[PDB]
């Protein structure tokens, strides 16, 4: 008669690593690393992202005629932009402090576009001929929809002195610009005055832009350049414009109605018709694992990213052969 | 293993013991069979469960990368940003992988220890009323029927009675 | 007769955590995390901090008339500034490279103010009427005490050509500025000349400032703006000014006599009449613990900051009930 | 615990043993009492003390945050700065908390090991001159007076004499 | 050590045992000598070797500093860069030093455990055919010639034969 | 008759540390930290570094006459520059975006210098008298060899309108500059025209530089200043210059033929006539250790840097005395 002491074995082939031994077969183990995703861009807890598709943030905000899909976009959870969107600045140039603005958008979930300087209210200047073949719409020469390219009227460009007041409660994103013409002849042809400027003032801002003449390469068929600028106009503050040529005036500006958690995600993927609590640039994640290895840039309630291929904890004991 | 029981003086585990991590096998004239030791098994389940949760909990506050863009003449700070992000991922990857390796070793040893202690608990009861065979088993000098066997699992084996 | 082996127990209720078990009662333990502070701003090893109170670094350095307490401050250990000091730039404007200067102060413990261009030495310009209602002192219109706001004298502003030489051994912090007037009428009213400049030169510096006219919002009752600039003048180097209007000239500059470990601390607290070897923005620390959890920004010989609520090491053994 | 002694085959500690972490209790016709084992106790005090100092020392070189300010159009690098500072605090917080959890486990097991070894040191002396009771105690076959008891604590228990 | 064998109940190692980490010494009428236990020795060499490689491997993906220069009015980001670089070096220095301290402790205990288990493997064979002396040695009740000794090292010591 | 169980001892004095005990003597140990280097700068896998010696990156690239050793340098593995090279900008001034350019070089292993605007091709301007005593060569006044300092010819400086086209396949590093004269008299003396500019245009670039007059300290005997600029000209893109004075024109530009892993190392050491797989600023490393403590800035296949003095792993067991 005997009594023996012993331990459990089973048919398990699960393996764990240790410092002194790799591939130890154990009776039970627990994987803690999520390796799968759905490969789609999804709504984040019901709230759909802004998918700019072929438009860039600049094309969207300035109102590139090719980006009319985004003329009035609802509240978003995150933003998705391709690596090299084709519809950026149709008319060539620069967007000043562009990256600082994009960073500002990571704290914004909703814009409401409003009209601050009506197109018709330009009585001493021509405001309906500010177009170019570089920004076509339906086969015709058009232009950035949110700013007005003003030119001389009856052979004169009188000094502009406009002011807008932020009466509404929400911070306002105001966008304007300046045209750099190709030569002295083009300058007088469009604006009469040879030496011009645009002065912009707010509570904080004290700007004075001057056009910069230069022989330049053609880009999208244009020699001229457009340099765009922006500011955040506080509540109860007024923006003050003064110019005698080359002024690209604001028509529409954006109210910042919702602030909060957001991000600009770089991805070539389109919309997936899908929902998730955790999103990455290559697909959404749905699991209870404490870790994943899909991609470091996530948004939502996510597991923690690690660069491992495998994380498996032993729970049971060394299994017998 | 460190404690010598699992795949040591006990050559291998038991496919036949289904209801616990550790336990007893008995053999007498009435028959034979397996019985799980509830107490040591439950202590093991609690320890491993606390460990897993402890591991999950400690890694819950960890670096999260964010998108930042830089122009063509901001390459230095772009590079700084890249190296910072990557640096933390490498630190956390290291932390996770090492914790798993280290605690897997401790978990396997923990089980070995629980088996060894269970074997000693029984050895300390039987004392000189049984031959210690060397393989996890004790061979009795007297007939040990099922209620005699139960008393050994009890912690109640009345040594002076035999 | 028997002999038994055993271990110590006691009345201890101290608890430690482990990976597999929380709240294990032990016979002895050692807390290693400091959780307390005194809630005061204190001297750091005898040396009192500079407590700017309602003044900012700019108000202090430029000599805002409301900041006369700090007209000649002794050596400091660290600097304490509120989050939003009221006495900053009384006359509205900007302070150029302000954050880079504040960073420079974290390596400075003592300034000695000296006179480089006497107020009386302006013989061809009016130097005693450079005042504003925005910078009041005792009910009267005053101005930043360390710089001279020069205006036309007997209807003329002749070109200024001044030079100062850093003969003294210590690097010199020189501060100047430029006035941006509201309109062309104000420009001629103050400075005669319509088109003006300020050119500044040192061994390294090659600056040319031009005023920027613009209709602007009123700030502290002023339309005009002041933009301030600075430089570190090396020993044996000369700073060269040239201007024909809008020049805010240096009167006093600061010698950098002591360099060393310092910091600018953000805190609403005032002076505590106290001494310590370790200071945080919410109070001082006095302990031998290797860790604390008060605040990450400390100065002095401090424990290491962690975000824990509890760090307790077992020394003794598992205590019996 | 891993070594089976503390709150294992020795059910509980002794309020009565004041002058050491581990030791002996004896009972004979002359009386009874506790005596601390100086050597094992002092080895324990040295180990735990070195551990604490080792922990303190390793954490002495660790990240210190510094104040840096940024204007309204330097938000990206301000954010970079914030994430860097926070990232290191999270790394060091993790390091501290994990070290404490891990070494607390090792410290408790260390004590258990010292007790187990002390019990074995005595078991290996007495051999067959005493009944191993199963609870930390040995019951002698001969009368063991106080000097007999002292010899067991000595390491000198003359086995052949009995 | 935790397992009580090395510099415990076995007072010291053997200069005379050259061909292994652990083994046997025998003494009888025919003579005396040392013999390494191949199996436990080789298990030890494999474990320590895997450990070293594991340590080297885990530290292979670690922060690398790069040169970045900044002008006189970029002191803030220069300082940010410096603190980032230094921060990671301090983290990796800590990781390396701690891993070495912790695993050195585990390695020493591992050896102690292997010795203790080897001693138990032999104890469980001899059972009552030998006096357990208390110092690592077993004194036989019968004459044990060289082939008798070999059988103890074998794992084959025919207990019932004696 | 007896059989004993035991363990190995030997004559080893090697020591390892543990958490509970320092200086434990063990039978075997393994050092894992490399502490030695050769103290020399070496070839990296056969490929010699660019050792600028007394020249800076600016002196080398602009073609400082003292830096003729580096007039045509072969492919390099890394670059070595002293902390304060003496031969930098012989004629005083600034190098714009200098640090961003140096960062660009860490991704470059080979330049091939080519001629884009021949010196002789300046038919309406004097191109052979653009020299200074600040940039001497063999006792005579010379100048940066890669750019041409143009001045008036027969008392006139007509407007310059030059263009270069990047026909070759490789990105091109183009360098130019602008001269800031001491006073109005010097301006007319060198360039006739009182008000001048340099306009530069590419596909992206839209620059307009104006000289800045100012009384300045003498540096290397010069009152004037030179401010240098650069750009990367893409393939198939043209750079467009226009100026009427103060223009420092490109003669030679650099083709970027090899991109790849490189670095700029700061070191006072000269060439060692040596080879290695791992290099640091204070010497090369040759070992199989996983760690070293020589210097954090390395290049090549290196061990990992730690700040330890000692890392030794126990392999064997506690050795007996
Ligand atoms: C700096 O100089 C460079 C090099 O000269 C300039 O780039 C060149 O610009 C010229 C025009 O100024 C272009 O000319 C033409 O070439 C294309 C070639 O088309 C195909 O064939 C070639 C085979 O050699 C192949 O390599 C190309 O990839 C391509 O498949 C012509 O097609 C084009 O003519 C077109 O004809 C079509 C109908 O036949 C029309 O619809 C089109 O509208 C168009 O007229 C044209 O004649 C060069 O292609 C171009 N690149 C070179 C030579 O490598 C560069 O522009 C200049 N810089 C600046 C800023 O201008
Ligand atoms: C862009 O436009 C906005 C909106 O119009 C401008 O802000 C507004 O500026 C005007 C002056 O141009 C201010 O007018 C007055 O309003 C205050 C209101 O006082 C109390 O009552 C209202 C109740 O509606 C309450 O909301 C306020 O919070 C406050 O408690 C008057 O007190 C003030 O008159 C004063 O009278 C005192 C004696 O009675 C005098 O001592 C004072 O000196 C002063 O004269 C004045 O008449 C608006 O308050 C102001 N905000 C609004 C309407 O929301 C903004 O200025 C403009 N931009 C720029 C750059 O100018
Ligand atoms: C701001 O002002 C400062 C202070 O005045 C200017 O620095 C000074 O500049 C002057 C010239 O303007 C220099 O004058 C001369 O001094 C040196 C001194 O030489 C030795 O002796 C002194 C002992 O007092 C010692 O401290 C020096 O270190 C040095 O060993 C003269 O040698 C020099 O004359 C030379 O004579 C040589 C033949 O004898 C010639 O070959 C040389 O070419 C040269 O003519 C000259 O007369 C001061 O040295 C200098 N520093 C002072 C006084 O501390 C500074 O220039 C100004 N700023 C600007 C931007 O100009
Ligand atoms: C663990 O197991 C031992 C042995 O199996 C238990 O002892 C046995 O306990 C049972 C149930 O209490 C006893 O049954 C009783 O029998 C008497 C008369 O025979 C009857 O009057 C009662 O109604 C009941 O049926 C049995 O006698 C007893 N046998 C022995 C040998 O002890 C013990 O209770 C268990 N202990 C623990 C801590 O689980
Ligand atoms: C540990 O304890 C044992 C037993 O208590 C010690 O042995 C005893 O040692 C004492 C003191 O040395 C001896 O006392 C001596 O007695 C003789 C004659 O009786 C006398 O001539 C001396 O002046 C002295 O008083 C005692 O005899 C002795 N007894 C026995 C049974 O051994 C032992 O010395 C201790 N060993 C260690 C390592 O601490
Ligand atoms: C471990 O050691 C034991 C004891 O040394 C081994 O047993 C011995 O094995 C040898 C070699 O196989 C035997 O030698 C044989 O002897 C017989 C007759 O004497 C002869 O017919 C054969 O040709 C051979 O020479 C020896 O008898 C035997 N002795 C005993 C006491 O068992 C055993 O084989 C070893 N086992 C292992 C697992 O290594
Ligand atoms: C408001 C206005 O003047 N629009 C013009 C525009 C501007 O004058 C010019 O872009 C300013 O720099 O020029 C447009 O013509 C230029 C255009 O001419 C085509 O024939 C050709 O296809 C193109 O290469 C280009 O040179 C323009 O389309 O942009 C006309 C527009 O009405
Ligand atoms: C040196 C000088 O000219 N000081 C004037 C000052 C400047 O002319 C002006 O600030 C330049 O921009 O203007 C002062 O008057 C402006 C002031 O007028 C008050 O009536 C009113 O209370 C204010 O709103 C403001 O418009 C000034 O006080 O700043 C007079 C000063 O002497
Ligand atoms: C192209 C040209 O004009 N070269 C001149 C040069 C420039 O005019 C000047 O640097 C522009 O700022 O000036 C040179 O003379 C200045 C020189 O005079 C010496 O006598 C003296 O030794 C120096 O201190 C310095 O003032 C020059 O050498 O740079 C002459 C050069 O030909
Ligand atoms: C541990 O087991 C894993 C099995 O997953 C081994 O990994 C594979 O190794 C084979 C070599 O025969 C390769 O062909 C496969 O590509 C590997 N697969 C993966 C997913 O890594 C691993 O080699 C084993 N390690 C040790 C030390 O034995
Ligand atoms: C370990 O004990 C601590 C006691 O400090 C427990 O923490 C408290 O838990 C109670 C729940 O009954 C809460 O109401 C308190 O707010 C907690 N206090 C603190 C300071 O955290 C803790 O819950 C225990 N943990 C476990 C796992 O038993
Ligand atoms: C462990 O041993 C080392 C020997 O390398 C000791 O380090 C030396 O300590 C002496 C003190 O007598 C100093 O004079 C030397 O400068 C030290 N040398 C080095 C390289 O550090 C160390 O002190 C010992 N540590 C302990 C805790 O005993
Ligand atoms: C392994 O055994 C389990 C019993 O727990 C059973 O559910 C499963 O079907 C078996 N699988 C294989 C492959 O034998
Ligand atoms: C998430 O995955 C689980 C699998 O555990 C699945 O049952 C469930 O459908 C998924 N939930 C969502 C919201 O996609
Ligand atoms: C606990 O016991 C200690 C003896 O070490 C004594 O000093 C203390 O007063 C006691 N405290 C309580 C609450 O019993
Ligand atoms: C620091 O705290 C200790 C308590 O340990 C106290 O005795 C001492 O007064 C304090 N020292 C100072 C300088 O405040
Ligand atoms: C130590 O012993 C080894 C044998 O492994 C021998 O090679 C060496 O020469 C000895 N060294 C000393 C100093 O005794
Ligand atoms: C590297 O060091 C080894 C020493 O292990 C030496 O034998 C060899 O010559 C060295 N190799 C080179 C390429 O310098």
């Amino acid at each position: 008669d005997q009594i023996c002491i012993g331990y459990h074995a089973n048919n398990s082939t699960e393996q764990v690593d240790t410092i002194m031994e790799k591939n130890v077969t154990v009776t039970h183990a627990q994987d803690i690393l999520e390796k799968t995703h759905n490969g789609k861009l999804c709504d984040l807890d019901g709230v759909k992202p802004l998918i700019l598709r072929d438009c860039s943030v600049a094309g969207w905000l300035l109102g590139n005629p090719m980006c009319d899909e985004f003329i009035n976009v609802p509240e978003w959870s995150y933003i998705v932009e391709k690596a090299n969107p084709v519809n950026d600045l149709c008319y060539p140039g620069d967007f000043n402090d562009y990256e600082e603005l994009k960073h500002l958008l990571s704290r914004i979930n909703h814009f409401e576009k409003i009209q601050i300087i009506p197109k018709s209210s330009w009585s001493s200047h021509e405001a309906s001929l500010g177009v170019s073949s570089a920004c076509p719409y339906q086969g015709k020469s058009s232009f950035f929809r949110n700013v007005v390219w003003l030119i001389k009227k009856n052979s004169t460009y009188p000094t502009i002195k406009r002011s807008y007041n932020n009466t509404n409660q929400e911070d306002l994103l105001v966008l304007w610009g300046i045209h750099h013409p190709n030569d002295a002849a083009e300058q007088t042809k469009l604006y009469r005055n040879p030496t011009t400027y645009i002065s912009v003032g707010t509570s904080t801002l004290n700007q004075r832009l001057v056009p910069r003449i230069a022989t330049r390469s053609k880009v999208n068929g244009q020699n001229g350049r457009m340099e765009f600028f922006w500011t955040i106009l506080k509540p109860n503050d007024a923006i003050n414009f003064e110019s005698n040529g080359n002024f690209i005036a604001p028509e529409y500006a954006y109210k910042i109605v919702k602030k909060g958690d957001s991000t600009i995600m770089k991805s070539e993927l389109e919309y997936g018709n899908c929902n998730t609590k955790c999103q990455t640039p290559m697909g959404a994640i749905n699991s209870s694992m404490p870790f994943h290895n899909i991609h470091p840039l996530t948004i939502g309630e996510c597991p923690k990213y690690v660069k491992s291929n495998r994380l498996v904890l032993a729970t049971g004991l060394r299994n017998s052969p | 293993g460190l404690f010598g029981a699992i795949a040591g003086f006990i050559e291998g585990g038991w496919q036949g013991m289904v209801d616990g991590w550790y336990g007893y096998h008995h053999s007498n004239e009435q028959g034979s069979g397996y019985a799980a030791d509830k107490e040591s098994t439950q202590k093991a389940i609690d320890g491993v469960t606390n460990k897993v949760n402890s591991i999950i909990d400690k890694m819950n506050t960890q670096f999260e990368a964010v998108g930042r863009e830089f122009n063509n003449l901001e390459r230095r700070i772009e590079n700084l940003n890249k190296k910072m992000e990557d640096g933390f991922l490498d630190v956390w990857t290291y932390n996770a992988e090492l914790l798993v390796l280290m605690e897997n070793e401790r978990t396997l040893d923990f089980h070995d220890s629980n088996v060894k202690n269970l074997y000693d608990k029984v050895r300390l009861q039987l004392r000189d009323n049984a031959k210690e065979l060397g393989n996890g088993c004790f061979e009795f000098y007297h007939k040990c029927d099922n209620e005699c066997m139960e008393s050994v699992r009890n912690g109640t084996y009345d040594y002076p009675q035999y």
